[PDB]
């Protein structure tokens, strides 16, 4: 019963123990511009998620705490 | 306003009373829902799901998971009436009662400006007092069959209507006092359930074999072996590649042929190992053979298998080698290299069954089968899943029956008890915790309050007759959910888990004594 | 004072989109109306005079039937009680395979009778008992009313017969010729041995010539062509082989390694002469007919063709083990000569034309075989897939005959007599459960109150005299449709039986839908989201 | 089109305006958790951003799950992590000590004060308070278990296990003395890797223990193993038992028939030959941190050996360390001095519906699993955060023998010593000195408050006692708001607690004094 | 408003039986020329 995920609760429960110094916020972009100019830096070796959200919609909460 | 407010602008604070008037709104809000659910006479709720499917229950703990809650203590609540489920596996609903009960009666001396951990403090003596009442009252029997069968009544009645509750008593009794082995822990994991939707669901019944949801693989192999050998396996007897990147080489047609007949022979010869070994256990055609094997079987293996008359299955489950060991009464084998009749099950049956485009295959007659199944039979998905939820509370409520030594009498009559008990135990608090032991007693007097309620009586005049009688009598009476009269559990046979009454008690104290002292709920884990 | 505010408790921890029906007028007036309608629906189509229904669903394909199962499964219904009543009246078409219909009116008529028991103020809990006690009234009933049996199955006037009542409801016009069709197909299959299978019956829908230009095939018609040049054999001798007809290569990897001229020279030229020795020697043994499951290599082909044998590709493997259950063979997994044992014979195979579509017919001239195929015709796609509909209705309700022999009148008789006589006992009863009792009975009366709805009469006058002849003491008596007028006729007489399991399953199945929908007390709907199927 | 010196979003606040900021957000985050200092606190529901809900009282707790955008609270909940890793307990008292000594420098800060005086004199203080603390603390004799239970209840009275003190007290004693460890001349603990808590929730509280070994949630990888074991000899592996590919490209080129037989045979002989090199020693219980293939499960039970896969490398250090067993890669290399002798029983028993692993009778164990069963998770996390604040005091104190007086005795008595001390300073830094000391006097005030007795009058009544000769164990007793010797109550803290509070809470005050200009919005610029 | 409610309640039954409206409301007409005519005769006078 390998697919009923037994070890996703104990996958879970060493992913509570984020760090020591807090657990930090997600990233903000405030303008268009602000986003070219975040996205245009760094090398190919970073891998970039962006998240496109509005407030008070499903989904939003628990997906960015994910 | 509040500090976390002056310091997270966008933060969600509750403080001083706010906090209590939330938590004890959303246990009445359980409660309040819940109520409905105890008792043989609770009415069924149906619950629809985002796709559209149907669940008709009456489990404490399917409603709340499956009710569009997401208030924080309704979320710890949940948590405390799964573990409840999780490990008794019965009296979730009362757990939620109970709950709701006990911070209603400590808001009750609160809103006069009492501070809540005097409350907790009569709480806790209550506790302790009840506890003992309970070692006092329970009653240590010899668990014969009457008495389990009077438990799976108590459970199943109260799960499902009488017919279907009055067969899975025989059902779920027949099949614990089965698999049982005297002075041993009961193994759940040893009854499967299998679930059928091709009849009544009064059909269901008890299979002294196994029941396996796939059939055999090859149209050749027969349908139905009257006596049969069985061949419990874990050998992958398909086509395996090397693991370290072989690859074929060759410079003609007939190279490449030989290769290709040369490339099964390592399969070929645990085959030619099993055909040998039913050649001798069986050179007459009366005994059949049969395969089961956890890992696949190609094509090629089971026709050179079926030319030899020998029925295979492939692809059983991982719990169906100990199930398959423990009922026919063979050796599950790991690999073909020394394998002899010693290891081989036997089974006094074998037939396999067609219902549309799923095959089973019944595995019967056994011995002295330690492992059986239960087949759950109904007309609907949401039928066999009332069933399914059905036989697993009375599964857990025998096996508690048979771990613990005692019974404790149903129908509130327990409840009464302590509550009165504590009532006389009350002066001997000091302080004034003698009023956090008062609300204790009435909460635990829900109980009979809810079954009379449910069963359509007056709740305060049936429970005061109940108290009439108890005090006046000494015995242990409960509500008589049919005339409303009070009635000896006892002797009626409404018998409920010591364990389960253990489990409440102590856990309903705790969430309780735990929620009253909750001055604050915040929620700053933003910007 | 301008907003009412959501009461504390449960209302305010309710989700955003989710929904809460309690209490009786909430939730079970809603069920029994919302079933109603479900049964108003359907309710048309019932009987001989049933209309079909063009039905369109959610991808723009087109359905014209009066099959009730049919109607609910192309319907998109999305109220739970309905779908507990759909799903029941599934579970009818599994278990017999008629009489989903009878199901669907039965549990409305018994849910609007249960509604109107509770309005006058009986109680929930005494109306399922009553439902419970006159379903097994009825149950017990029901043997005594039948009138008679198959007595046998062989013969193909008397099968022919039993089955017009079943295929008659669908396709009212020319039900003889199918009743026909489907009596010589399934005298065909069902042996000594007294196993018989749906599955062994196969339709085949040819467009282009009506309806009335159908027959039976005492064999397998495949809709294809051959591969080779050979298109007739006329004494049959097919080995069908599972694996392609292509030389077998490794299951790892392959690779000609070549390290010398001559290798390379000669490689090609023994690849091809091991081809030629292995379908020669396969053409050795008589076989003049091959049957492959996997491709066909040009190199096999060209030999098969030179050695005067014909090729059929078959894609599916239920098709090929059809056809080997038709013919007589064993599906090798190998290229090498078959045995006399897996030498699968057949009388005559030939690639025909019907209408505009090229067939292969593999043809037995005995009467006698494992699998027969009934060649539809028409001049419509959907008139065939009704057609095939009421073959399908034909064939379970033999397979019913086959598990149980005992027929009931139909035409409303049956209904009319378990409601007269449940009434009776109903009457002797004392307590609350009479109400339940007597209103369980009145909803039998909605099967011929639809049969004459729809054959165009007054329902009433139909039912008045259907009580006179049953007080009279005829319980073989139904509604005439023959007839514009209200009339009554006696159905042993005329022949309009329907199966004891039908009924008995119908009958039970509709009472456990009832009885499980007015248990409902609760609905807590949560948000609708997604799920598109 | 702007010139601009900075960048657009680069803000700059500099002035009294900062200090006045900084302060008051360190006495906002002080008032956060005032309200839960005391044995008579107050529990908190935390709403984890991840959909977890958090029940607690415990300072650390709370602060961890609160997101501040002003820094100076940034810099008070790292003074409040920083006292949590080091100690373990005074955690909710070193922020409210470091609130207060903020307020009191802003009262200096209102005159024309410069913060370096207002800095020198804290830290002279904290010379003294440091000096004043050890001259008060008194010995402790270790071998005394009353007295370590003693110190460990004081120290959990607090706290939701209170009620289960004498309980919570035998395991937290019993975890530490046995996970106690010295090897090589160096003399350890470790708390943080051996002593695990695993928590299953059902049962009851009272049910809890700390098992003589270590308990893991596996089970037997064949049904037909033994589930119950006497005496059984554990051999422990991080290398699988299965057959895997070499590092480097090794393709294979088969031109014969029999070469793939041949290399599947030897395949099947390796596994063999690799359960062979295992079964010469004779083992009973072979646990591997990776997976075992069904052919070496079959080849373990033909010589009657319990196998288990997949354990976690912790786990299996932990049980390493229990049954005095050394963990092996390569079988061939097993030898007898790596054979785990010295566990008294295996058991897999079934809780609930999962299989859980005990060896639990080990005689001589270096290391323990502490079974905690109770209402639901979030009771058992709060019984796990007590427990770790027990065995984290018990620790301190064996590594610390001694003690100063509790329930804010410590706290008056070196506010006193200050003052005295303060008469002959003559000069300007008296004041900020005077004022720190008395700072003390928060403690007190914040344990009678949350009694709910009245402040004013019992803590003049609590000073006038602690100006007498021998009264500087003199307390507030935290659950009846009346005065009373601690040498009577027995409310007794390590010495290394306190110093840590008063060390951190004063560098706090200064680091946050030393501030007047914040410039914020620029990018990081990596 | 009760009676209305149920005199239509009580005649949906019949509409629902192939039953034209015209029948029900001379039916229904009949019937309350006889209620006004037995409401009529179970009166009682009273001496204002
Ligand atoms: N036949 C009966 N007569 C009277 N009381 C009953 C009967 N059956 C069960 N009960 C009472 O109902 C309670 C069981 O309620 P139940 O619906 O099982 O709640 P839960 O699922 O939370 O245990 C028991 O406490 C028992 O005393
Ligand atoms: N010639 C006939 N005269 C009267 N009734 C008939 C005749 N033929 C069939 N029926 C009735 O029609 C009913 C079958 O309805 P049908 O449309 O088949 O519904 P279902 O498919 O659900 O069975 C039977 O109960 C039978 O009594
Ligand atoms: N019985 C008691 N009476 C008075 N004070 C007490 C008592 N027990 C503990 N204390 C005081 O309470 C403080 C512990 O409070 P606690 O909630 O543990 O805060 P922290 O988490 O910061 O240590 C100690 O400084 C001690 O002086
Ligand atoms: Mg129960
Ligand atoms: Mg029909
Ligand atoms: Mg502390």
């Amino acid at each position: 019963f390998l697919q009923q995920y037994r070890k996703q609760r104990m996958e879970e429960m060493r992913q509570q123990l984020h760090k020591g110094p807090q657990f930090k916020q997600v990233f903000e972009i405030s303008s268009g511009e602000g986003f070219l100019d975040m996205i245009d830096k760094e090398q190919k070796s970073i891998v970039i998620m962006v998240h496109i959200y509005e407030d008070g919609i499903p989904g939003t909460e628990a997906m960015n705490g994910c | 306003m509040a500090a976390v407010k002056t310091l997270n602008p966008k933060a969600e604070v509750a403080r001083a009373q706010a906090a209590l008037a939330v938590n004890i709104s959303a246990a009445r809000g359980l409660q309040d829902v819940l109520r409905t659910n105890l008792g043989p006479k609770g009415t069924m709720k149906m619950l629809v799901s985002g796709a559209g499917d149907i669940k008709l229950t009456k489990d404490g703990n399917v409603l709340l998971h499956e009710m569009q809650i997401q208030h924080p203590t309704a979320s710890l609540i949940a948590k405390v009436a799964t573990a409840q489920d999780d490990i008794t596996g019965d009296g979730t609903t009362s757990n939620v009662l109970i709950i709701g009960e006990l911070l209603k009666q400590a808001d009750l001396y609160i809103s006069e400006g009492l501070h809540p951990r005097i409350i907790t403090e009569g709480f806790e003596a209550a506790k302790e007092k009840a506890l003992q009442f309970l070692e006092e009252v329970k009653v240590s029997r010899e668990m014969d069959r009457e008495t389990l069968i009077d438990v799976a009544r108590t459970s199943l009645r109260t799960k499902v209507h009488a017919e279907l509750a009055d067969v899975l008593t025989e059902a779920v009794v027949d099949s614990i006092l089965a698999i049982k082995k005297q002075d041993e822990p009961i193994d759940l994991f040893m009854i499967e359930i299998m679930e059928m939707k091709h009849k009544s669901e009064t059909d269901t019944s008890l299979i002294r074999g196994l029941v396996l949801d796939h059939g055999a693989r090859h149209p050749d192999m027969k349908k139905r072996v009257e006596d049969a050998y069985i061949l419990t396996c874990n050998v992958s007897l398909e086509y395996e590649k090397t693991e370290v990147n072989s690859g074929f080489f060759y410079k003609s047609a007939e190279e490449r042929e030989k290769l290709v007949k040369a490339e099964r022979k390592f399969i070929e010869d645990r085959v030619k190992k099993i055909i040998e070994l039913k050649r001798k256990v069986c050179g007459d055609s009366d005994k059949g053979f049969v395969v089961i094997n956890q890992k696949g079987i190609d094509p090629f293996s089971l026709d050179a298998l079926s030319k030899e008359g020998i029925v295979a299955l492939r692809r059983a489950k991982r719990r169906n080698m100990e199930r398959l060991t423990l009922a026919c009464g063979g050796v599950a084998l790991n690999s073909f290299d020394d394998l002899s009749p010693d290891c081989l099950g036997h089974a006094g049956l074998v037939y396999e069954y067609t219902l549309g485009e799923e095959k089973f295959t019944f595995i019967e007659k056994c011995n002295n089968p330690r492992s059986v199944t239960l087949l759950i039979k109904g007309p609907n998905k949401h039928t066999l899943t009332q069933i399914k939820d059905a036989v697993r509370d009375g599964l857990r409520a025998v096996k508690n029956a048979i771990d613990d030594g005692c019974v404790v009498p149903g129908a509130g009559a327990v409840e009464v008890a302590m509550a009165e008990a504590l009532i006389k135990h009350k002066p001997s608090v000091k302080g004034r915790a003698q009023l956090g032991v008062q609300a204790f007693a009435d909460a635990l007097l829900i109980i009979p309050k809810v079954l009379a309620q449910n069963s359509g009586f007056d709740l305060q005049e049936t429970l005061v007759k109940i108290q009439a009688e108890h005090s006046e009598s000494g015995q242990l009476v409960g509500v008589d959910l049919n005339t409303g009269e009070p009635m000896v559990a006892a002797e009626v046979g409404v018998w409920d888990n010591y364990c389960v009454k253990k489990q409440l008690l102590h856990s309903c104290t705790v969430i309780a004594t735990n929620i009253l002292l909750v001055d604050e709920i915040m929620r700053a884990g933003m910007s | 004072a301008l907003h009412v505010p959501k009461a504390p408790g449960f209302a305010q921890m309710l989700k955003e989109g989710a929904k809460h029906f309690s209490g009786l007028e909430e939730a079970v007036y809603r069920n029994i109306q919302a079933c109603k309608e479900l049964a108003q629906t359907t309710r048309t189509a019932y009987g001989p005079n049933g209309m079909n229904k063009m039905v369109i669903n959610h991808l723009e394909k087109l359905f014209v039937t009066n099959d009730a199962a049919t109607i609910l499964r192309e319907l998109e219904v999305q109220h739970p009680a309905a779908k507990m009543i759909v799903m029941a009246s599934h579970m009818q078409e599994q278990e017999v395979g008629d009489g989903t219909n009878f199901v669907l009116v039965f549990a409305g008529a018994l849910l609007e009778l249960a509604e109107e028991l509770l309005r006058i103020g009986l109680s929930v809990s005494e109306v399922i008992e009553g439902y419970e006690i006159a379903c097994r009234k009825a149950h017990e009933i029901l043997p005594n009313l039948v009138c008679c049996s198959a007595k046998n199955l062989r013969d193909i006037d008397e099968v022919s017969s039993l089955l017009r009542t079943s295929i008659m409801s669908k396709q009212y016009g020319n039900e003889v010729f199918l009743a026909k069709l489907i009596a010589q197909a399934c005298v065909s299959i069902f042996p000594d041995s007294g196993h018989f299978n749906v599955d062994n019956i196969r339709v085949c829908k040819i467009l282009g010539s009506g309806i009335s230009s159908s027959s039976v095939l005492h064999g397998m018609v495949f809709k294809k062509e051959t591969e080779g040049d050979v298109t007739s054999v006329k004494d049959a001798k097919i080995a069908v082989y599972s694996c392609p007809f292509d030389g077998m290569i490794t299951e790892t990897k392959g690779t000609v390694l070549i390290k010398t001229a001559e290798e390379l020279m000669n490689f090609s030229k023994g690849e091809e002469n091991l081809m030629d020795a292995q379908v020669k020697a396969i053409a050795d043994t008589g076989a003049n007919v091959v049957v492959t499951g996997g491709k066909v290599a040009d190199m096999a082909l060209h030999y098969a063709n030179k050695y005067n044998i014909m090729l059929v590709r078959l894609n599916s493997k239920w098709d090929l083990r059809r056809l080997c259950k038709t013919v007589g063979a064993t599906a090798l997994p190998r290229l090498t000569p078959p045995v006399l044992e897996e030498m699968g014979h057949c009388d005559s195979v030939y690639l025909s034309e019907v209408g505009d579509t090229q067939v292969v017919v593999f043809k037995h001239e005995k009467e006698d075989g494992a699998i027969s195929t009934i060649v539809l015709r028409g001049s419509t796609d959907n008139l065939m897939d009704d057609i095939e509909r009421a073959v399908d209705d034909g064939v379970n309700t033999f397979k019913v005959l086959t598990r149980d022999k005992r027929l009931v009148p139909g035409g409303g008789a049956t209904e009319i007599e378990l409601a007269k006589q449940i009434t009776s006992y109903g009457e002797t009863c004392p307590g609350l459960e009479q109400y339940a009792i007597k209103k369980f009975a009145e909803a039998f009366e909605a099967i011929p109150r639809a049969l004459a709805e729809n054959s165009g009469v007054k329902a009433n006058e139909v039912i008045s005299k259907l009580y006179a002849v049953h007080q009279e003491g005829n319980k073989n008596v139904g509604l005439d449709i023959e007839a514009e007028v209200p009339a009554v006729k006696d159905m042993l007489e005329a022949g309009i039986l329907d199966t004891y399991l039908g009924k008995y399953w119908a009958i039970k199945l509709a009472t456990n839908a009832a009885v499980t929908v007015l248990r409902v007390d609760q609905i807590i709907m949560a948000k609708p989201a997604g799920g598109p199927k | 089109r702007p010139v601009l010196v900075l960048s657009q979003n680069t803000k700059r606040e500099s002035g009294r305006k900062v200090q006045s900021g900084n302060i008051n957000a360190a006495k906002t985050i002080a008032d956060i958790i005032r309200t839960c200092l005391g044995p008579k606190s107050m529990m908190k529901m935390l709403l984890d951003p991840m959909g977890g809900i958090v029940m607690t009282n415990d300072g650390n707790a709370i602060l961890r799950e609160i997101q501040v955008q002003h820094p100076a609270a940034k810099s008070m909940i790292e003074i409040s992590r920083t006292q949590d890793e080091e100690v373990g307990d005074g955690t909710t008292s070193v922020i409210i000590l470091a609130g207060e000594m903020l307020s009191v420098a802003e009262h200096f800060l209102e005159q024309q004060m410069h913060p370096t005086v207002v800095i020198s004199a804290y830290r002279k203080a904290l010379d003294d308070m440091i000096s004043t603390l050890k001259k008060i603390s008194i010995p402790v004799d270790i071998s005394d278990s009353d007295m370590m239970l003693n110190i460990i209840n004081s120290s959990i009275t607090t706290k939701a296990i209170s009620r289960w003190s004498s309980l919570a007290c035998n395991i937290a004693l019993d975890a530490v003395k046995m996970v106690q460890f010295e090897e090589n001349g160096r003399k350890e603990i470790d708390i943080k890797k051996y002593a695990r808590v695993e928590k299953i929730p059902g049962g009851i509280i009272e049910d809890s223990c700390v098992l003589r070994g270590v308990m893991i949630n596996k089970d037997v990888t064949h049904p037909r193993m033994r589930r119950y074991i006497k005496n059984p000899r554990i051999v422990l592996l991080d290398s699988s038992l299965e057959y895997k590919k070499g590092e480097s490209q090794t393709d294979i080129e088969i031109t014969r028939e029999e070469d793939f037989t041949r290399i599947l045979q030897m395949e099947e002989e390796y596994i063999q030959q690799l359960c062979e090199d295992i079964i010469q020693l004779k083992p009973d219980v072979v646990i591997t941190e990776k997976g075992i293939s069904d052919l070496a499960q079959h080849y373990l039970m033909r010589a009657n050996i319990t196998a288990i896969r997949r354990v976690r490398k912790t786990d299996n250090n932990r049980i390493a360390r229990a049954c005095g067993a050394r963990i092996v890669s390569r079988p061939e290399e097993l030898r007898e001095d790596d054979v785990g002798t010295g566990a008294g029983l295996l058991e897999i028993k079934k809780i609930g519906d999962e299989y859980f692993t005990f060896i639990t009778d080990c005689k001589d164990p270096k290391a323990c699993t502490i079974l905690l069963r109770g209402a639901s998770k979030e009771i058992l996390s709060e019984v796990e955060r007590n427990l770790q604040d027990a065995m984290q005091v018990c620790r301190n104190v064996l590594l610390d023998p001694q003690l100063v007086p509790g329930g804010g005795a410590s706290e008056m008595a070196v506010a006193h010593a200050l003052t005295e001390k303060s008469k002959a300073m003559t000069g300007v830094e008296q004041w900020p000195y005077r004022a720190v000391a008395q700072a003390l006097e928060v403690i007190p005030r914040t344990l009678i408050q949350n009694c709910g007795a009245s402040t004013i009058r019992l803590l003049t009544s609590l000073r006038a006692k602690h100006t007498q000769e021998n009264c500087e164990t003199w307390g507030v007793n935290g659950e009846t708001g009346t005065l009373v010797d601690m040498k009577e109550l027995g409310i007794w803290e390590p010495l290394a607690v306190k110093l840590q509070t008063y060390k951190t809470a004063v560098e706090t005050a200064v680091l946050l004094l030393r501030i007047d200009d914040i410039v914020s919005g620029h990018k990081k610029k990596g």
